[PDB]
């Protein structure tokens, strides 16, 4: 299979940036496979599959593999994608997008209405909250259990079912389920294309940024979500380095990561975004977001 | 003048509460005095209430003694992020106050150990804060070091390294001592195969006698604490110098606490006494002070130092010609009556840095790389609000200083 | 610092009645008096499990739970049975037939009701929770079965609280309940996905013991209690104590876990001998690591030999040096470093408390967390499986409400638990 693809988001130069600080060339774009860092000095090398921003707007980003995504999901494959940023990174113009320029997803429901007898949409929004998910697909007002098919992988039981018959009304399912949101959790969006005479999962995950400032245990519990998560991207990063592998993979570790493990034990794509500031000051930000992904 | 002590963490109770004791003892004052210059801070209650109900309970105050009836663990992420950032606000409030109380102090006698969650993780903020309040003073540490075999933690260099990567940066001089040759010095010297914590904290006291109380009293060649790091530290980032004492014979199986300057001196130059586990391998001495406590001859000081110093033996660095702080105090070393110290009519407190530690360093760092590798007790850390980045970090650090100190010596 | 203790099933309550006569006596606790105790240490310590109300009557925090009211009927007509407040009594006079489903899908769901509200009074009392205690069985209705729902919701309410479990292990050679296998691979499920501590205690193992180390004619299945709460005061109660190395229920998980997936710890007791003619007052320090690292001292069915010692709890509780205690660990690390794991500096952390256990002079409770204990649930995945796939008592579960799927769920986690462990064990 495909390994990991981890993909970088400068987000474009803001006005906001540059004012709050001196952005000048903290982060440096040599090539689209590597960066280089001159953060105001710290030195350090970053390697991703494809580097896009600041100049590379959402569009173009989408068009490259976002693109072929759907068109590959519609398909029958199982496709998740990963979208990490902390604050101020620009994290929903990159996924949701401003109102003018369409965000990957707006982008990606006008893809999936394109290919349109056995069709039926199936949009599932849910959010994690203290190890507890909770089904955004409609209510303000208030167990979800993960079990295992013959298959291996785990599905979200008590899930709500809403069919998609047009783009504005996926684009409505979001709107609701961002209303009644718990910087505090992930939420993760799955679009299933089932075409009939087919099962396939498109998943978008909004993943917090990190935290080490000051419910309990908030803060240590999503961040153990979030190394869980990335100790499994390493595992599997060397299992594929090497023949073969033990890969004990953290799955079982936390709750989304069993939901994950139903595309990542499967067959499936995944393509890790991080985006990030160019500005000196958000070194610190971006160092932890950009050690998310890993070095090589 | 005054220095305001900052006890933390479960051995650093232990080993305050001893040498508090030799402190008011040496001075005559019962424990119905005076007012106590120190503080003693932990997360585990029944630590601080030792003190409460045991030797000197009215000696100190509550107000001195921070109670943290939640947590204590053994984790330095837990001892400063998750519950170690809830009592510093009032810890700060209590030092500051007593700072202000004072008459011109030096700075602060910081006291815990390098192992453990509290005497890791708060120390690490505590001296962070302190150091960015009150910059322009002292910041001399007591950092107990963790044995190189005997760990009493499966975590012990995991924290560690995080103490020492944090507050190298806001630390001046810390004194390092390795609990393993405590037992070391008490059975080849003491031959005593029965030391109890209390018998290995009553040994540090001995030193810190001879170092803070003693040395601020008035003697032939008064030593200020700003000399100590002027000549010990010869760079910004806080060096880790080791604490050696000269009478450490018996006081029943061994008499012969007549030795001349030139023979207790000799003693604080051999590995079977140097109170750490880091022997001369290739410790190159770049700073050595030597503070000689009761009957001292300056003469006699400096043929001792002369006849060390045309031995060869013992190598110096090559930029450093003299690296010698000579003092000279009145009062002689006091000794507990029921123990097992000699008592001497004079003693020699030997504080020399050297690339010996370098040894040191490479040895815990190893250790803590290694379960880094398989992640080990991350989680635990990870939980408490504490990220991959911070541990990697501290490595990083780490290593600077395992170059640092093999590029202050060795090469010429 | 104080806990709560919980007893869930036939067996748990059992358990519990030994344990509150023993910690009892740790405490010098009169059944319905007050601190009747030798020295007064132990007065500066007993908010852990008592709560403070009436004075003179010192009230356990432990809860009573299990579905069959002769159980909770007889052991509160018992000589400590009546320093149990009425509170407590979580009784449930429904089917306490023995199936994981009925205590937890039926008969047990509606009783967990009235319990998340007793353990809530209990858990709001004073100073700090550090966390719950639970004793109950891998072979029993309200057992495995209400024991699962009850530190799912606990974990659930405080899971900024540790959770410290007493698992009983089904002997291997002679198991009690036809369907135990199938009640402990269920409530295996829920506890490596809930607790954070877990201490497996075997039925044959407790026979063996008192056999061989000790001269017991007729184990009776108090006296096997006896020994078990013998040895858990020596793991909570004793860490509570002052001592030469203070620690306590975070400071052991801390350090004695390695990897989130649970990790099953094998109890042991060092001081383990006769009245009569073992009383050679053989402790001085060697004898106690020399017994204590025995294959045959374990409290669990499988022996620490055939596999890795991932981390060791050593607790002392006596007057002892430190070292002639740490020396002596070295050397066990050194002389058996074949199966002490390699990939870790120290794997046994040392902890010396200066409170013996009244009668007694030296003494030192075994906890070590080795990869050895596949083989338990090895045996368990074999005995499962060999009856799921003919699905010989299936019908008993799915009559009260049970998934066909929920039976591979556990089965395919224990399973995986035990890779997990091997993985690491070579
Ligand atoms: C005259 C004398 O010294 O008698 C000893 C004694 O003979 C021996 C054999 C005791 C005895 O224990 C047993 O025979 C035993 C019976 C059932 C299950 C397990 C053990 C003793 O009954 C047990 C008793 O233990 C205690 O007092 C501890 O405090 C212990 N207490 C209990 O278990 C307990 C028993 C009844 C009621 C309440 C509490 C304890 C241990 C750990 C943590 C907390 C408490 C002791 C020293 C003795 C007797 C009385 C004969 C031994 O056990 C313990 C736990 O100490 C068995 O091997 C040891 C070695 C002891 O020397
Ligand atoms: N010399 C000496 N060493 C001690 C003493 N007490 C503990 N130590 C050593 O210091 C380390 C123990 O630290 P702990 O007691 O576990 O922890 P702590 O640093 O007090 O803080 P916590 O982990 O949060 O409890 C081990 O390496 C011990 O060998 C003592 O009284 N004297
Ligand atoms: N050590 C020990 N085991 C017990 C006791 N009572 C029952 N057991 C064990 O528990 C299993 C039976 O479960 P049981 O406790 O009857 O279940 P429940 O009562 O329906 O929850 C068997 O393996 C027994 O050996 C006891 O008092 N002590
Ligand atoms: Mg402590």
């Amino acid at each position: 299979s495909e390994k990991v693809k981890v993909y970088l988001r400068i987000r474009p130069f803001l006005t906001s940036e540059l004012d709050r600080q001196e952005d000048q060339g903290c982060v440096c774009i040599e090539n689209t496979e590597t960066l280089v860092l001159q953060a105001p000095q710290a030195t350090h090398k970053f390697t991703f599959s494809q580097i896009f921003g600041p100049e590379v707007g959402q569009v173009a980003f989408f068009n490259l593999t976002m693109k072929e995504m759907v068109k590959d999901v519609l398909k029958g494959q199982n496709w998740l994608i990963y979208t990490y940023g902390v604050t101020n990174s620009g994290k929903t113009y990159t996924i949701q997008g401003t109102s003018k320029d369409a965000g990957i997803l707006p982008q990606s429901l006008a893809l999936i209405f394109n290919s349109l007898i056995r069709f039926s949409v199936w949009i599932s929004f849910f959010e994690i909250y203290n190890e507890l998910l909770y089904d955004l697909l409609e209510p303000p007002s208030h167990t979800l259990r993960l079990c295992e098919d013959q298959n291996g992988n785990p599905y979200v039981k008590d899930l709500n079912w809403i069919h998609v018959r047009d783009v504005e009304e996926a684009w409505k399912l979001l709107k609701v389920g961002r209303k009644n949101q718990s910087s505090r959790s992930h939420s993760i969006f799955s679009i299933r294309i089932l075409h009939l005479q087919k099962i396939s999962e498109l998943s978008l995950c909004d993943l917090a940024g990190s935290e080490r400032c000051k419910r309990l245990k908030e803060a240590g519990n999503i961040n153990t979500s979030l190394h869980t998560l990335g100790r499994c991207i390493a595992a599997l990063r060397q299992n594929q380095q090497n023949r073969s592998k033990q890969n004990l993979i953290p799955f079982r570790d936390s709750k989304l990561t069993r939901v994950f493990q139903g595309f990542f034990t499967g067959r499936g794509r995944s393509c890790m975004i991080v985006n990030v500031n160019p500005c000196a000051s958000t070194y610190d930000e971006t160092l932890h977001a950009a050690k998310f992904s890993a070095l090589a | 003048r005054e220095c305001i002590s900052i006890h933390v963490g479960q051995a650093g109770v232990q080993i305050g509460n001893a040498c508090w004791e030799l402190y008011c003892l040496e001075h005559g004052i019962q424990p119905d005095g005076h007012v106590p210059r120190a503080v003693f801070v932990d997360l585990e209650p029944t630590v601080i209430d030792e003190v409460r109900t045991g030797t000197y309970r009215q000696l100190f105050h509550p107000e001195q003694l921070i109670t943290g009836k939640e947590d204590a663990a053994n984790n330095y992420a837990r001892g400063h992020y998750t519950i170690g950032k809830e009592i510093i606000d009032l810890v700060l409030d209590r030092i500051r106050k007593l700072a202000d109380q004072c008459t011109g102090l030096q700075g602060f006698s910081v006291f815990h150990s390098f192992g453990g969650g509290t005497g890791s993780g708060f120390t690490s903020l505590l001296m962070e804060r302190l150091s960015v309040d009150y910059g322009k003073k002292s910041k001399l540490e007591f950092s107990i070091y963790p044995a190189p075999q005997v760990s009493t933690a499966v975590v012990e260099p995991y924290n560690s390294i995080l103490t020492t990567h944090t507050t190298l940066e806001h630390s001046d001089c810390a004194f390092m001592v390795d609990n393993e040759a405590i037992y070391d010095i008490c059975r080849r010297n003491l031959d005593i195969e029965r030391p109890t914590y209390t018998n290995l904290n009553r040994l540090i006291g001995q030193i810190v006698s001879s170092i803070t109380a003693s040395l601020r009293f008035d003697g032939a060649l008064n030593v200020d604490l700003t000399e100590f790091q002027t000549n010990l530290v010869p760079y910004p980032r806080g060096h880790f110098p080791l604490a050696t004492y000269a009478p450490v014979i018996s006081a029943e199986k061994a008499y012969h606490e007549q030795l001349s300057v030139a023979e207790i001196t000799n003693a604080c130059f051999e590995p079977a006494n140097q109170m750490v586990k880091c022997d001369p391998r290739h410790g190159k001495y770049m700073a050595c002070c030597l503070l000689y406590r009761g009957d001292v001859v300056p003469k006699d000081v400096n043929a001792a130092i002369a006849t060390i110093k045309t031995k060869r033996t013992i190598q110096f660095v090559d930029w450093c010609p003299t690296g010698f702080k000579v003092g000279i105090n009145y009062e002689p070393p006091t000794v507990v009556p029921g123990g097992d110290l000699a008592k001497v009519q004079r003693a020699v407190c030997m504080l020399s840095n050297t690339t010996a530690i370098a040894e040191a360093w490479a040895r815990l760092d190893h250790k803590f790389d290694l379960m880094y590798a398989k992640r080990a007790f991350v989680h635990w850390y990870v939980g408490e609000g504490m990220e991959e980045g911070e541990f990697s970090e501290a490595r990083e650090d780490m290593a600077a200083l395992e170059k640092d100190y093999e590029e202050v010596g060795v090469d010429s | 610092r104080e806990i709560v203790h919980i007893q869930a099933g036939q067996c748990g309550n059992q358990i519990g009645a030994k344990f509150w006569e023993v910690i009892s006596d740790e405490h010098g606790i009169d059944p319905t008096g007050s601190y009747h105790g030798d020295s007064d240490l132990q007065l500066e310590r007993i908010n852990v499990y008592y709560n403070e109300a009436a004075g003179n009557k010192y009230v356990p925090r432990a809860i009573l739970v299990d579905l069959e009211p002769g159980t909770m009927d007889s052991v509160r007509s018992g000589p400590f049975g009546q320093i149990f407040r009425p509170d407590n009594f979580v009784f449930g006079q429904s089917g306490a037939g023995n199936n994981w489903a009925k205590g937890h899908y039926t008969e047990g769901a509606e009783l967990v009701d009235s319990v998340l509200d007793v353990v809530r009074k209990e858990s709001e009392s004073c100073d700090c929770l550090q966390g719950f205690q639970l004793t109950h069985s891998l072979g029993g209705g309200t057992g495995s079965g209400m024991g699962t729902l009850l530190i799912s919701k606990i974990r659930e309410e405080y899971p900024d609280r540790i959770m410290n479990t007493f698992s009983v292990v089904p002997s291997p050679k002679v198991s009690d309940t036809v369907v135990e296998p199938y009640n402990a691979t269920l409530s295996v499920h829920q506890l490596v996905e809930n607790t954070d501590e877990t201490y497996c205690i075997d039925n044959e193992a407790l026979y063996d013991i008192c056999f061989r180390t000790l001269k017991l004619t007729t184990p009776t299945y108090g006296d096997l209690n006896h020994l078990v709460s013998a040895t858990m005061s020596g793991v909570t109660t004793c860490l509570r104590f002052p001592g030469q190395l203070n620690a306590d229920l975070r400071k052991l998980a801390v350090n004695m876990v390695p990897f989130p997936r649970l990790h099953f710890f094998m109890p042991g007791f060092a001081p383990l001998t006769s009245r009569g003619s073992q009383q050679y007052r053989a402790l001085t320090v060697p004898e106690l690591t020399q017994q204590m690292f025995d294959a045959k001292n374990m409290m669990a069915a499988c022996d620490p030999r055939h596999g890795r010692y991932l981390t060791v709890a050593a607790v002392f509780r006596g007057r002892m040096s430190m070292k002639e205690v740490d020396e002596q660990m070295l050397n066990v690390q050194n002389k058996n470093s074949s199966y002490f794991v390699e990939w870790i500096p120290n794997n046994v952390k040392t902890a010396v408390c200066d409170i013996p256990p009244r009668g007694l002079k030296m003494s030192a409770t075994f906890i070590g967390n080795s990869t050895a204990i596949q083989e338990l649930f090895k045996r368990i995945s074999e005995q499962f499986t060999a009856m799921f796939r003919r699905k010989a008592f299936l019908h008993w579960y799915t009559g009260e409400g049970m998934d066909e799927m929920e039976f591979t769920e556990a089965e395919s986690n224990m399973n995986d638990l035990v890779s997990e462990y091997q993985q690491y064990q070579d």
